[PDB]
RNA sequence: AUUAGCUAGUUGGUGAGGUAACGGCUCACCAAGGCGACGAUGCGUAGCCGACCUGAGAGGGUGAUCGGCCACACUGGGAC
RNA sequence: GGUACCUAACCAGAAAGCCACGGCUAACUACGUGCCAGCAGCCGCGGUAAUACGUAGGUGGCAAGCGUUGUCCGGAAUUAUUGGGCGUAAAGGGCUCGCAGGCGGUUUCUUAAGUCUGAUGUGAAAGCCCCCGGCUCAACCGGGGAGGGUCAUUGGAAACU
């Protein structure tokens, strides 16, 4: 489900990196820069791009996580349930905590979760240290994550025989 | 040889929703239908009914979706494995995605799903989580 | 310390003024008029650290040691560390009006007397407890700080009671949330004593 | 591995060596051994002082004072400041620490002991390299 | 009143080769506190038989006493099954 | 032999003690079979705790309480009604 | 386990001697009895515990001052 | 021991340093030296324009302290039950027969060894934690509870092993 461009975003970036090509002349060399880009009531997006120029890169990295959003439960300001994303050797597990903790995370990880607006989780990367598969595999976990009240309607009960 | 039948009865039900079928046959012992009557009285599948024969009878199930595409129950796990057994006290009886997902748990008396568990404050051997 | 090379590095004055923030929106040196660059993660987590720290004026020890005691307590760990510091008594004092900067009610705390339930308090966590009166006695009166801080006419906090003619204020029942956190963002100091 | 197998063959940890071997081990005059201490700093007569090069491409002279500790095992330091005092038969104490440019050498000379004058024109990182204050 | 009774056990006769004891296992057994499987030890006793009525591989039941000799503490109370 | 004594505790310059019951041959601080009552010569306030039932029963079973337990067992009447006990 | 055999009062009984006692702790008869792969024997190291340090937790290291038990008093042996 | 404290009579005067400032890691500019002198925990810096060497200024962290060394635990999911793997990265025995060992299809009665749950006695006192009091909260000192048990006796449950 693709979202609208009628949101205020606030397009944070996490990361460039300086990205070679060898010829018969020499090397090209470009800058690939990742970012993440969403707003504080739960959609987070990612986006990537490749250009001569570093704000070049910068707006068509703004552009693709601008074209791939993706929405995220928010319910008590906290995740429902403990979660692990799993996608390319980084293994982000994501446990909910208590209202006062604060949001405890590792770089990429805590920028993706800051800028979705979660208070309070505890998350640890038991897989590699590489910025674009941490990314990935934090939007795939909490991409995988659902609603109380999904889980409630699926099931065909009620939310509080569900939590009682 | 295939040691336990409760690892078959739930990498069984787990490939038939994997692979989004509409029913199943399992060589139905006493506690696959218990489980399989917790299932069907926790909502996580659609229908279930035993046929009986004198090979072991075999009793079939029939999967839930509401919706046109989804999975109902989004995964299923062996922890009381044979050669390392798994039980629990009545106080740190778990809860897996906390009032979302269930656990059944063979108690002293009946085999029991974790919040009547919890509201019977008795233990057992806690052996399948559904998600 | 100077007290204004702090105000100009963190961009917040103490109190907030009219003064140290106009012609010298920088502390460091040559490096004014270059450009000040963003700063990293744990840049603004330390950043916040030292805010609230020389917002009060307490030593890093004491600072771990209430985080501490904050967050052993019930409740919520960042506006409760808040709530202690606040009645932590120099700035009760300067809640109360008895001093200009909390620099000078450490001072009148330290070697003036205030008498609330003893003659001399010295030691920052105590409150007033209440339901007695117990004011600060005669010797003090007619001294050039306290006419001052009486001529001069602030917001009295409403967490805090104080009478004009005997000079007295006495607390209530818990400082409250929107005077808890007036400029400061909270949850990175958390984050900053996480690691 | 199966539960059967980590039960009759359990795990075996990882064994960690450390990296300043002669600080670990003492010695006494009348029962003749080598019996552990992991004494963080060992005084020792300088028997050799004498400078070579690095094994790395980039070239500097260095000190590489060669010293005889307390319980009797031969070891070469680094004399870390600018010059030096030292001398054969001198008594000098020394801590542990890695030169990764010299090959060999896996101990520091500390300054401030009891034969090694500091050097002087410190001004900045002076608690190091045995420099007391120039003036109150 | 009643005194306090004894520890008494039950095993297998190992070996009856020895005048007037016989040797008992024991097959209780314990588990590991770390991974939690139900393991297998066996330990073995020295009993005290008054007439060797045992045969080596019976089940006899056997209580514990002070010592009747350097390792010797039980006692023989039944032979409540008996071998091939 | 059995004794019913002070044990010291708490800071350097202010003390805090134990009436408890032990042997005599037992260090001060060490091995003792049950307190019975605590005492702080510091604060002005008197009547200092004691539990004055397990102790009733230890010189019942008998013992030799100290100087300062006597005469504060005395001073709210533990050993009156001893004796009391003992006459009739 | 790059320590596979150990035990020549050790094996059990009969008695006879035995520190407050039970007991090969000592003399006469039979056994290689007994102990071992669930690690006996041997080599190395070490006082142990309540506790302390770390760690989110399972868990990993330490046995100082305080407390409990044991052992020693220059090194051995002996009894009053 | 005329020791802390209480009343007092006069002076901001006798009382602040250590380390870092290329990246990790908060905080930069000039002058000397020019693979020399030196730094370095790793990446590495210096062969005339050195933010990495020594100065001078300034900043930053901490504070009666501040750094280096030594030892241990973490981060190390880097001996991984919790919490890893084995086609090509380190890792499938050359293959079989089998002792001991480790697991076991369905149903029905039976015991309670494993399992779960009450009762009692114990796991001393100081320690950690929960709630109150005192030395100008404080460090500490006390008063009452929670346990660090595959702990011993006994009652109850029979689904699973």
């Amino acid at each position: 489900r693709i979202d609208p461009s009628k949101l205020e975003l606030e397009e944070r970036l996490v990361t460039v990196n300086r990205v070679a090509k060898v010829v018969k002349g020499g090397r090209r060399f470009r800058f690939a820069a990742l970012v993440v880009v969403g707003d504080k009531n739960g959609h987070v997006g990612f986006g990537t791009g490749k250009a001569q120029e570093v704000p070049e890169a910068i707006r068509k990295a703004v552009e693709d996580a601008k074209k791939n959003l993706i929405e995220v439960p928010m319910v008590g300001t906290t995740i429902p349930h403990e979660i692990i994303g799993r996608f390319g050797a980084g293994n982000i597990l994501l446990k909910p905590a208590s209202e006062g903790t604060g949001v405890i995370a590792g770089g990429p990880v805590r920028a993706v979760l800051e800028l979705a607006g979660v208070a309070d989780i505890l998350s640890k990367s038991l897989g590699s240290n590489t910025p674009i598969n941490m990314i990935r595999a934090t939007l795939q976990g909490l991409s995988e994550l659902k609603r109380a009240e999904d889980v409630a309607k699926l099931r065909g009960k009620s939310v509080e025989e569900l939590l009682g | 040889v295939m040691t336990d039948p409760i690892a078959d009865m739930l990498t069984r039900i787990r490939n038939a929703n994997m692979v989004r079928h509409e029913k199943l046959e399992i060589p139905a012992s006493k506690l696959k239908r218990e489980i399989a009557e917790i299932l069907k009285r926790e909502g996580f599948i659609r229908d279930v009914e035993f046929v009986e024969d004198s090979k072991q009878g075999i009793i079939r199930v029939f999967l839930k979706y509401g919706q046109n595409n989804e999975r109902v129950i989004t995964g299923l796990k062996r922890i009381s494995k044979p050669g390392l057994r798994v039980y629990a006290k009545s106080n740190e009886v778990p809860r897996v995605l906390n009032g979302l997902g269930i656990a059944i748990i063979s108690t002293s008396q009946g085999v029991l799903t974790d919040k009547e568990a919890r509201a019977k404050q008795a233990g057992g051997e806690v052996l399948a989580y559904v998600w | 310390g100077p007290s204004w090379k702090l105000s100009r590095r963190l961009g917040i004055s103490l109190s907030g003024t009219g003064k140290e923030l106009e012609k010298r929106p920088y502390a460091p040196g040559p490096h004014g008029p270059g450009q000040r660059k963003k700063l990293s993660e744990y840049g603004l987590q330390l950043q916040e650290k030292q805010k609230l720290r020389h917002m009060y004026g307490v030593n890093e020890r004491q600072f771990r040691t209430l985080f501490d005691k904050a967050g052993k307590l019930a409740g919520k760990h960042g506006e409760n560390f808040m709530i202690l510091l606040d009645s932590r008594l120099d700035n009760v004092v300067y809640k109360l009006g008895l001093a200009r900067t909390r620099r000078q009610a450490r001072q009148l705390v330290n070697h003036g007397h205030i008498l609330v339930d003893g003659s001399r308090v010295d030691i920052p966590s105590y409150l007033v407890k209440p339901g007695q009166t117990i004011g600060v006695r005669e010797k003090s009166r007619n001294l050039s700080i306290i006419k001052e801080s009486v001529e001069v006419n602030n917001f009295v906090p409403e967490y805090l009671t104080f009478d004009a003619e005997k000079l007295e204020g006495t607390f209530t029942r818990l400082p409250e949330r929107s005077e808890l956190a007036p400029e400061i963002n909270e949850a990175l100091i958390v984050e900053f004593y996480s690691r | 591995p199966t539960i059967n197998q980590l039960i009759r063959k359990g795990r075996v940890s990882k064994v960690e060596n450390s990296k300043s071997p002669a600080l670990n081990k003492g010695y006494n005059s009348f029962k003749k051994e080598h019996t552990n201490v992991s004494s963080p700093q060992k005084r020792g007569v300088c028997t050799r002082v004498g400078t070579m090069t690095p094994k790395k491409p980039n070239s500097a002279l260095r000190k590489y004072a060669r010293v005889r500790l307390t319980n009797g095992i031969e070891v070469t330091a680094y004399i870390p400041g600018i010059g030096h005092n030292l001398q054969e038969h001198s008594v000098v104490l020394i801590r542990g620490g890695r030169v990764k440019d010299l090959p060999g050498v896996r101990y520091h000379i500390v300054r401030g002991a009891l034969d090694t004058a500091g050097v002087e024109n410190r001004a900045q990182g002076r608690s190091k390299y045995g420099t007391k204050k120039p003036k109150a | 009143s009643e005194r306090n009774q004894r520890k008494v056990y039950q095993g297998r006769v190992v070996s009856d080769k020895m005048d007037k004891t016989i040797t008992v296992v024991v097959e209780t057994y314990k588990k590991h506190t770390l991974y939690g499987k139900r393991v297998k030890y066996s330990k073995k006793f020295k009993a005290h038989d008054e007439n060797n009525q045992a045969k080596i591989g019976d089940i006899v039941k056997i209580m514990e006493t002070r010592p009747l000799s350097a390792t010797k503490r039980f006692r023989l109370v039944e032979v409540v099954e008996e071998a091939v | 032999a059995v004794k019913i004594r002070l044990k010291r505790m708490g800071a350097k310059k202010s003390p805090f003690y134990r009436i408890v019951v032990a042997d005599s041959r037992s260090p001060r601080d060490g091995r003792f079979i049950e307190t019975v009552g605590t005492y702080n010569p510091v604060a002005k306030p008197a009547e200092v705790k004691i539990d004055e039932e397990l102790a009733l029963k230890w010189l019942q079973t008998g013992a030799k309480p100290s100087d300062t337990v006597r005469n504060l067992f005395s001073s709210q009447g533990i050993m009156e009604k001893f004796h009391n006990a003992k006459q009739g």
